[PDB]
């Protein structure tokens, strides 16, 4: 029944530099990300092999949390085949994520 | 339907949705997305045939001092259906405090593209086998009759010979087919014969 | 608005082979379609209301999946009905009735009267309606208030589906003579419902009620309606040469 | 010789495409496995036969 515990992360005063991003493991919560609604406007929520309206009616057996701070114009290079500087030499996500 | 293909297609209902989002919940405006405004203010179906425009509207909908006459829903005990509008004005619980399920947008003209209103109209299209009312502006040619051509009758397309047919239509029939989905016969929607 | 005091007269009748509509836009001919949807249930128990000077029979009843309605009366009694979630003004509602000459439909936030009915033609459905969202004029149709003595006649029967924010509206009208002493029966046979509306009114819908007009003395007339449930089903339909 | 390292320079007057932004990357594992991370649904009675 435990929330899990994503306005305590969205809102820590510092996150990690994109080059040393920070891995988190989320487990024994409930992920709601309506609750998030009131205090964070999301720019961008994609998913991939998960379709984002299914969540809520799916379980996990292990979830990881990355965090880091990027410029605006280098969000797009967070996503599978995707090139450029963050995607080459700082966070790379794998094809099949 | 491609963009492209617009001008030389016909629709038999056309129906604009329009309404003002902020800047970065354009993307909402779309079938499959989540989010505060596609879960609880507008949601296209998975299958949705139509068009989404969007532009900045700083000009007309933001102030200097700010304008906060545009609102959206921030909780729904449950999420919209496909074009479903809820305009009830209610309270949710949060803890021990009621809050308006409704917020005001604060739109002022030095904020970033992100933060500024965009204006929305999603044209929804209805292709049925009914009398066309929405069509693009190709010019209509002459009739060529008993010779192998490329027809285009409202918004349907096609290679054959046309000729004179003593086959019937129903009232708003536009087109008839086969068994095999073969379409055989058509009504003029200039002279009105099959 | 009229305070009705009459009672209430409601029976169980079987839905036979009725309820069939068509179930896509796609022109279909000498076909035996499958369709995978939500029908009436052939041979299903549905419920038939039965008015008269001294019962007057009208109750909230669910939406679900969809309604089949149908009236079987001589004097066009049922005016139209109320579809809604709540059916008072915490929400909006669909009000879809025939005002005398043109059928109505109006999707605001009604008052409605504990029982909105129509007294010889005078309107009492609601005290007040704000927020409206939708006020037109589906249809141009004639239907007169005047009491006809003798047999009913005719049977209209009405399919009611909510499909991406609009209601679906199917109809048919079938001739259907029935003795008021007569046992309440539905006809016989495949009637298919034709697609007569698509009203956009992006409401969610839960419950309905019925709309009947009383005489000028606010007595119940005679007449009957029935009303069943659509349930998820496999029908397959035969389609002539014509695509009927 | 360069730092292969380099600092941005977030400035609150500078246009959407040189604001910071935070990004969170939820990596999800779905295997035959005990679960530990659900979504808010609410369990309905268990009906057998
Ligand atoms: C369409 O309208 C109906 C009628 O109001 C809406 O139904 C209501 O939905 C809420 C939220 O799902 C229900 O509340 C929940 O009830 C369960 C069981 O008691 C409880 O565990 C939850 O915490 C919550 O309180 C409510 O009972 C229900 N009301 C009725 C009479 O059905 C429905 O949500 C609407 N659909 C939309 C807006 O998509
Ligand atoms: C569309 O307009 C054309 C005329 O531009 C109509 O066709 C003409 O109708 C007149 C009157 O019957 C005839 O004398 C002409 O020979 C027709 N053709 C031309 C080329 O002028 C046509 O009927 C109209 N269509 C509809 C559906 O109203
Ligand atoms: C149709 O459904 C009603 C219930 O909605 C059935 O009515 C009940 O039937 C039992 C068994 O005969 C009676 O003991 C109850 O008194 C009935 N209740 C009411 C309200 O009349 C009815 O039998 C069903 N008809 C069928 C299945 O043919
Ligand atoms: C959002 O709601 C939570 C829970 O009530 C609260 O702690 C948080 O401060 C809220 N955020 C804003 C910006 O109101
Ligand atoms: C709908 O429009 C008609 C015609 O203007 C009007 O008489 C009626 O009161 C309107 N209904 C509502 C509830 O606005």
């Amino acid at each position: 029944t435990n929330l899990c515990p994503f306005s305590e992360v969205f809102n820590a005063t510092t996150f990690a530099s994109v080059y040393a991003w920070n891995r988190k493991r989320i487990s024994n919560c409930v992920a709601d990300y309506s609750v998030l609604y009131n205090s964070t406007s999301f720019s961008t929520f994609q998913c991939y092999g998960v379709s984002s309206t299914k969540l809520n009616d799916l379980c996990f057996t292990n979830v990881y949390a990355d965090s880091f701070v990027v410029r605006g114009d280098e969000v797009r290079q967070i996503a599978p085949g995707q090139t450029g500087v963050i995607a080459d030499y700082n966070y790379k996500l794998p094809d099949d994520f | 339907v491609s963009s492209t293909k617009l001008n030389d297609l016909c629709f038999t209902n056309v129906y604009a949705d329009s309404f003002v989002v902020r800047g970065d919940e354009v993307r909402q405006i779309a079938p499959g997305q989540t989010g505060v405004i596609a879960d609880y203010n507008y949601k296209l179906p998975d299958d949705f045939t139509g068009c989404v425009l969007a532009w900045n509207s700083r000009n007309q909908d933001a102030s200097t001092s700010g304008n906060f006459n545009y609102y959206y829903r921030i909780w729904r005990s449950e999420k919209l259906r496909p074009f479903e509008r809820d305009i009830a004005h209610y309270d949710y619980q949060v803890g021990t405090q009621f809050k308006s399920s409704l917020k005001n947008y604060g739109f002022y003209s030095s904020a970033g593209d992100s933060h500024q209103p965009y204006r929305v109209v999603v044209l929804s299209f209805e292709l049925l086998n009914a009398p066309a009312t929405v069509c693009g502006p190709k010019q209509s040619t002459e009739l060529i009759k008993n010779k192998c051509v490329n027809f285009n009758f409202n918004g349907l397309t096609g290679t054959g010979v046309l000729t004179d047919s003593n086959k019937k239509f129903q009232s708003f029939q536009q087109f008839g087919r086969d068994v095999s989905d073969f379409t055989d016969s058509v009504k003029d929607p200039k002279t009105l014969e099959v | 608005c009229v305070n009705i005091t009459y009672g209430s007269h409601h029976l169980y009748v079987s839905s036979r082979t009725r309820g069939v509509y068509y179930p896509d836009d796609a022109f279909r001919s000498s076909t035996n379609v499958l369709h995978e949807g939500f029908f009436l249930p052939f041979d299903s128990n549905v419920t038939w209301y039965s008015f008269w000077n001294q019962k007057y029979s009208v109750a909230t009843s669910p939406f679900g999946d969809g309604v089949y309605f149908s009236t079987i009366d001589k004097s066009n009694v049922v005016r139209g009905w109320v579809f809604g979630t709540t059916l008072d003004n915490d929400t909006q509602s669909v009000l879809l009735y025939n005002d005398g000459t043109h059928v109505r439909v109006e999707v605001c936030t009604f008052h409605f009267c504990p029982t909105p009915v129509f007294s010889a033609s005078s309107p009492h459905l609601y005290s007040s309606a704000f927020n409206c969202t939708l006020n037109y004029t589906l249809a141009s149709v004639r239907a007169d208030f005047t009491e006809v003595d003798g047999s009913f006649k005719t049977i209209r029967e009405f399919v009611f589906k909510l499909q991406d924010g609009s209601l679906n509206v199917y109809y048919a009208s079938t001739s259907y003579v029935l003795a008021i002493g007569a046992t309440s029966q539905l006809p016989s046979g495949v009637t298919p419902l034709v697609p007569l509306w698509k009203i956009p009114i992006g409401l969610n819908i839960t419950n309905f009620k019925t709309l009947v007009y009383l005489r000028s003395d606010n007595t119940p007339l005679q007449a009957a309606y029935v009303v069943g449930h659509l349930k998820r089903r496999t029908m397959m339909f035969k389609y002539d040469e014509n695509g009927t």
